[PDB]
């Protein structure tokens, strides 16, 4: 029952009282573990923000990161560094414009490689985390652009350079699956495969159209990179499921994360990061609500759980506040992290019952974005 | 004021987000700093690039194309913060998305996103 | 007199009568089965026209008379920006100060002046009578008031619905009476939504009652010469078209360069494009506009030609705010375009879209 | 009783019927008059701000204005320009710092100067009205310097350029007299005028002592550039008044803002800008609440005005908020300005009567300055 | 809950701005953004600049100088904002004054305020 | 014993047999009218002292033995912080091991070698009786072990109350016995906010039981030679005070030109300042810290002198950190500091504060 600012004001006393010394210095974070978990504030479009770095176990701030104008944030998954890709102008949010990537050391938070990225080339855009992506080698980092033409940026972080901008198709968002290919989402309903090498034009190839037009996909699905898989709804709670581990897309049978008679009733997924996947239990978590089939951005309330192989729904919970966004920690016995935009706090529950165990609020203005790093 | 219903258009106050024209504005209204329904505040550039939805106007029966643009090279203004999506599509359909800041084509580069207006550019369908 | 008066335009605009050597009509360049423009190959093509001598080729290409009865009389507006009026370069106030031009042009119709002009009137028993019932007697003895009758006939018979019926597929679309397709919907969307519709659309807000897809205005495009019309228009390689700053009156030097923003409407059938027609397809002078915004290699070029698209003629007063979107325009979006333009052409055209 | 978004919401029905056509533009600000107000958000110490222009008539916001790290708003009392002296750095809050003076057009907002601090010189405090100001003549902008010592800076508007630091005793804030003049206030308790030129040590001479060490003198004095009055409250709610209309300091009598059995009964004066100055009336508003004496910056409910030649009360209004700044239009029928930082709402009342007449809402984060020009 | 009443010190909730160490904090408790109570967050520099206060222990009854240090380097924390002034003066005291960002001596010039630390110096006196 | 031991101590202290021409006792030096600092004027003034010889002077100014006691044996923290020890430079451990340096100095009370002190301390009776009743007998026969005897003696001795009483104005003040003037309070104030704290305070944070303000480490302020003692000494023109790093076993290059973190107390009484007296006046010492902080022309310029305070005798390895405090020291301030170290004077040499 007792609180860490309690038993610190303790801890505090008891060296007072003995005549303990302890040097007045900067922290070092605890070492990152499947239970740190970050938290990107956005800020509702401000032009400077914040990220927050959480020990997910203890429900605490264990340090921040400041980011500019609606920075990408990037985890390897082994622990090794954090990463942005970030946008700064030099009288707040008028003048000169630089856009830069930062790769961070994850228990100093020193800022370790600084990259500037020529002729401002990020998409500046609601936080969608894989429209900037690490390589699984985590040597090469990959940001979306989109003006003038969709294009694909790659980022040297071994070397510490920018290398140059990929031309692509008619498509969107990146997810990685070897050091030199990534996968993207096209307009035309094909995911495109992007095979990049030291020099040239890359080689595109298109996969068979996998949905129809009127089948709507997320800004938000969940791509397990180190189980390649690609996760994604629809604004009807419809999943669609690609296999990228053999190097090329494979289809999964598609699944539906709401019964039809939940569907007649209004019942749709809602909210930012609406959808989680862990890669250990194979396992799919949907955030869900009845709403209007135009309210697919609001809060939800309920998040279902789900067999990512056959579809069966292992659980229902009721969550208890306004729930915008999802994710999970890819530790056994893991944490469902549940972050409020409105109330500006992560609430942290038990992924098997659903429990909620602890919380960290006055995370910022506008919070919305939830990654972990999968160690396992 | 609850979030999840289907969202009920007025058009008797523009502030609100409510307000018919707003069906799928994101960010702040430009009438809350120093703008109008239509015009951006002072200081601020006017972004060519812009974003349409449908808006059914309840007073005249009607449903209207919406283009929003953006005002920019401001930081966010803070006054009337409004999330509508009446019609929103996902990025890969980008003439109906709006987490995008569509600050292209606004004077000095101006790419922060400030504020949005909704002005009428035609009739629907 | 509205009916009876453009009934007699009805006869003038296809009398060759009002040409030197009587080989050519108003009809002849504007071709009412190819939406009133030229389909006539000279020696640059389809880009310029031949005038009454047979050999005498202009320096513009021929537009269409559709629709051009709902474009206002030429004006500065109190945002300093000119507007209206008739001709690429606007130097004609209305219909009516047009239409005696091409008549007494060497290069068009050729007559020598407005007293040649009435002496045809005179000799035509039916002009006698049409006229002198609309004008008073004696109207084809008076040089200045004959000829004046005949431009204010002509005018009053391009004001008709035949010019302007508003029975294009989006005018249908937006009567509710059918829907786009797929393709044609998004290229309507892609139309309003990019920098198309601060030049192509009537109003800056609002919904226009007679959309005709300009808003009047005159802006340099940056286009580059045609070289084979320049060639056959005997102008000069010297020669500079310097559009609306050739209006007498207009001594602004930001005028220089700038044209009248065409009306989209039969655009699918009245090729080739721009002001001196240097574009044959109309999916070129889309990608035309990929020019400011692209920074592909293939944006550099002309598609019809394999080389670069060319210098300005006129390298100053360019849209360039207007122009400079920041975004491209995919192949895509192109056909989408496309797609969409051929929905302004008039019922009585579609059989030439094919 | 009809609102302004009702209003325009009338407007828009109505241009829709008429089909009336307008072009989508920047709008200009209304001319600068009496009755505008500047607000500012130092934002609880936040790397960016912002301004906001509001009309008080309306109570509407007619512009604003970003600024970085704790600026200082100044406005020109002719209201020809407003001005601040900002701070930005490389990367947000870290990074090269670059200290600058910005002045603006008063109707665009456009910038018309940016002006260069050399050896970043800029006093980075809780903002204080007083700490940069304008001489009479709006030619030279003034700034203070802490570190490494008290110094003021000289910025020539004018010319455009930064012009050089004046060496000063240990002293605080500059209340400008004349184009060469201002004078500051010192630890010893006199006040130190500055004589100054463009090279050469400056004229420095102090007043004599006019408190006690013991009586604390408020960071948020007011002075009338016009009427050279400085109104200086102590903690107590008694109040300094130095007539400095001569070029030179003239002591005048003190005055008690609060009675005998009010102090007794623990009224003290208490916020941010707990004071303020009316010159054509000659009336001084202040701030007042019951409260400990160590809860000076705490909001204050209570505004008390008072003759400045015989310390007469005139009223005691009861504002009805939690207010922490108050300021006065400087015209006929003044408005009387009141702020509450937790509630980020100007509030606006008739000075008269003490009535709230209207508020404006959403205010940053933690607004506190308000700023008025004297146009009379 | 009363912010005019007289300021009540505790010995039992670092977090809280009642915390006795707190009496004449601005700003925010550096434990609150991944510091400690004596130690600044990392990515922060600590300033060797303070400001004090005499602040009452109710534990054991003294009175300690707290001499208070901030954290800079990292916009404002946001987390646990407290004011506080037992004793602080006003600026031309700077010692006892707490407005003023007491950056000064951080590594890497830093000057931008995060939060503060609450180390105590001496007895008071 | 604990009493005996001390006495044995105070006697040897004042007795000047221990050096080799009989001129010279450790109260020449560490004179206690003067708290143990020495007041002879010497050829480089009172910044070195002159030996037994009364010709070869030191290289470094005789520090006070008040409240040395206080100060921890020699050590490295977990920190990688050396602590502790005596001398400007910690070459000795403690104050047992620093005793027998001076006896056997050649450029100070010179004896020989350890028989011959051992020979002199066998010469006097009361020593016989003295040395034998603590330390067994047959101890002055044995040159080590009388030798350990003495200096065991006189480092008991330096740790009795008449070193460190503890009865300064300022620990009055602390006791709730008197109050600090507004001008000391100020100075006390200042003391505790600028970066004085940062190395002439024991502790990092809490309060210490028996305050000597100094935190026994080691650091290089950046000072410069003191010229006419450096040529006093006759050390050398190329010679270079390494401090710490002359310790033996210290091989680190980052600890040269570091010195221990004197003790405050009774500074205002033990001019001239520095390991080398360089300054004469507290109000200077004071002044010198200015020259990283201020930007003044006159803060580069040694008030003494009208010159630069000079080249850094090691230009490596300086408290940068802790001395690029951003803030200047006006005058008041100084004076607040100066009278606040005033403060620090133990009650008997109050008197001294006069002159
Ligand atoms: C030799 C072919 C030819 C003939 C015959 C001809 N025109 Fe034209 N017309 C043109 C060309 C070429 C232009 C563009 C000239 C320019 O802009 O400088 C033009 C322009 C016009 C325009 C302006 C339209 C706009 O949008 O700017 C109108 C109206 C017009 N003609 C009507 C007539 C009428 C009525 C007649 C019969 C009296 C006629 N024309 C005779 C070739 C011809
Ligand atoms: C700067 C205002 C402006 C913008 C923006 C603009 N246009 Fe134009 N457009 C013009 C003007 C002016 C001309 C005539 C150019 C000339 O001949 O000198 C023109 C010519 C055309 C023509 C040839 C029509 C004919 O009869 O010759 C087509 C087709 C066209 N535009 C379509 C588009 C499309 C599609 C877009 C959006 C990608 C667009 N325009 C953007 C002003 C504009
Ligand atoms: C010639 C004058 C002289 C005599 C005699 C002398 N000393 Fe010293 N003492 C010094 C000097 C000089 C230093 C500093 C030398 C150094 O740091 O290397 C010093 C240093 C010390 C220190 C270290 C204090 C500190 O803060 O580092 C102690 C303890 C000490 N002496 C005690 C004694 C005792 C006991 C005797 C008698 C056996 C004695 N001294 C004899 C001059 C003298
Ligand atoms: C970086 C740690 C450090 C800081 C900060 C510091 N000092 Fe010192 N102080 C020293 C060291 C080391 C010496 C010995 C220098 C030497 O002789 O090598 C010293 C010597 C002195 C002396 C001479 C004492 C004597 O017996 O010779 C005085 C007086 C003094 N300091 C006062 C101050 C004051 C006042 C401040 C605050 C402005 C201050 N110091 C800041 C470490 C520091
Ligand atoms: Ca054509
Ligand atoms: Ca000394
Ligand atoms: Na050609
Ligand atoms: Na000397």
């Amino acid at each position: 029952q007792e609180t860490q600012g309690q038993a610190a004001a303790r801890a505090a006393a008891a060296d007072l009282a003995a005549g303990q010394d302890d040097e007045p210095r900067i922290l070092e974070a605890p070492a990152p573990d499947a239970r740190r978990v970050y938290v990107n504030d956005p800020a509702h479009f401000a032009a400077v923000t914040q990220q927050f770095v959480i020990d997910g176990e203890a429900g605490r701030v264990i340090g921040m990161i400041d980011g500019g104008f609606l920075p990408n944030p990037v985890v390897a998954d082994d622990g090794s560094f954090i990463a942005h890709a970030s946008t700064v102008f030099s009288r707040i949010a008028r003048g000169e414009r630089t856009d830069y990537v930062e790769v961070f050391d994850p228990v100093t938070l020193l800022p370790t490689a600084d990259i500037e990225l020529p002729d401002a080339p990020r998409f500046l855009v609601g936080t969608y985390p894989w429209m900037t992506s690490l390589t699984p080698d985590g040597k090469t980092l990959l940001f979306y652009q989109f003006s003038p033409a969709p294009a694909v940026g790659v980022v040297d972080l071994e070397g510490k350079a920018f290398k140059r901008m990929l031309d692509v198709p008619d498509c969107y968002h990146i997810f990685p699956t070897a050091p030199d290919t990534f996968f993207m989402h096209c307009r035309d309903g094909s995911l495109a495969k992007v095979a990049f090498g030291t020099e040239g034009t890359p080689e595109i190839t298109h996969t068979e159209v996998f949905h129809p037009e009127d089948e709507f996909l997320i800004n938000h699905p969940a791509y397990s990179q180190k189980a390649g898989r690609l996760v994604w709804p629809t604004y009807t709670g419809k999943i669609h499921q690609i296999d990228l581990s053999s190097g090329d897309a494979k289809f999964l049978p598609a699944v539906e994360a709401l019964t039809e008679a939940e569907r007649a009733d209004g019942w749709r997924p809602g909210g930012w990061q609406q959808v989680a996947y862990h890669r250990a239990l194979d396992r799919i978590y949907l955030l869900v609500d009845q709403r209007d089939e135009w309210r697919h951005k609001t809060a939800s309330r309920f998040v279902v759980v789900l067999d990512a192989k056959t579809g069966e729904r292992l659980a229902k919970f009721e969550m208890g506040h306004e729930i915008d966004s999802i994710n999970v920690s890819q530790d056994e016995k893991p944490l469902l992290y549940a972050l409020s935009t409105g109330d500006k706090t992560l609430y942290i529950h038990d992924a098997e019952s659903g429990e909620e165990l602890r919380s960290v609020n006055q995370l910022g203005h506008g919070p919305q974005v939830i990654t972990t790093a999968d160690m396992g | 004021t609850d979030p999840r219903a289907k969202w009920v258009p007025q058009d008797n106050d523009i502030q609100a987000c409510d307000y018919w024209r707003h069906c799928s504005i994101d960010g702040n209204i430009c009438d809350c700093s120093g703008g109008s329904l239509t015009n951006c505040p002072p200081g601020t550039k006017l972004a060519t690039a812009s974003w349409v939805a449908s808006c059914y106007n309840p007073t005249d029966g009607q449903s209207y194309l919406i283009a929003y643009r953006d005002c920019c090279g401001y930081n966010v203004s803070g006054r009337c913060p409004c999330l509508n999506t009446e019609g929103e599509l996902p990025v890969y359909r980008p003439e109906f998305a709006n987490d995008i800041i569509w600050c292209f084509g606004a004077e000095d580069d101006a790419m922060t996103y400030h504020c949005t207006i909704s002005p009428i550019v035609g009739k629907a369908s | 007199a509205d009916d009876a008066l453009a009934a007699l335009g009805a006869q003038l605009f296809v009398d060759p009568a009002l040409s030197r050597n009587a080989t050519q009509s108003c009809a002849t360049c504007h071709d009412p089965a190819r939406a009133f423009t030229d389909p006539r190959e000279g020696k640059a093509g389809l880009a310029v026209s031949v005038g009454d001598d047979g050999q005498s080729h202009g320096d513009r290409n021929t537009p269409t008379l559709g629709y051009a009865a709902l474009v206002p009389a030429f004006h500065r507006d109190a945002n300093g920006k000119y507007k209206g009026g008739q001709f690429w370069d606007g130097r004609a106030d209305d219909l009516k100060q047009q239409a005696g031009q091409p008549m007494l042009n060497p290069v068009e119709m050729a007559m020598p002046d407005r007293a040649a002009v009435a002496a045809r009137l005179r000799d035509d028993p039916a002009y006698r009578t049409g006229f002198e019932a609309l004008f008073g007697k004696g109207v084809l003895d008076d040089p200045e008031r004959a000829f004046d009758a005949a431009a204010e006939a002509l005018a009053a018979y391009q004001a008709t619905g035949e010019f302007s019926p508003f029975d294009s597929k989006y005018d249908r679309v937006m009567r509710g009476e059918e829907k786009f397709t797929p393709l044609e919907e998004f290229g309507y969307t892609v139309f309003i939504t990019w920098n198309c519709r601060l030049c192509h659309m009537q109003r800056k807000q609002g919904v226009a009652e007679r959309e005709t897809f300009t808003n009047f205005e005159y802006h340099n495009i940056g286009l580059p010469v045609n070289e084979t019309a320049r060639e056959a228009s005997g102008l000069g390689a010297d020669h500079v078209d310097h559009g609306l700053l050739a209006r007498p009156g207009i001594e602004d030097p930001a005028q220089s360069g700038r044209f009248k923003v065409p009306s989209l409407r039969n655009v699918a059938v009245t090729g080739p494009y721009m002001h001196n027609g240097v574009f044959t397809d109309l999916r070129t002078a889309i990608l035309f506009y990929n020019k400011y915004t692209s920074r592909r290699p293939e944006a550099k070029i002309n598609p019809e030609t394999g080389a670069p698209w060319g210098e300005p003629e006129v390298a100053r007063n360019l849209s360039l705010a207007e122009l400079q979107s920041g975004l491209m325009l995919d192949d895509g979006r192109v056909d989408a375009l496309v797609a969409f333009l051929e929905t302004l052409t008039d019922r009585r055209y579609e059989p030439l879209l094919e």
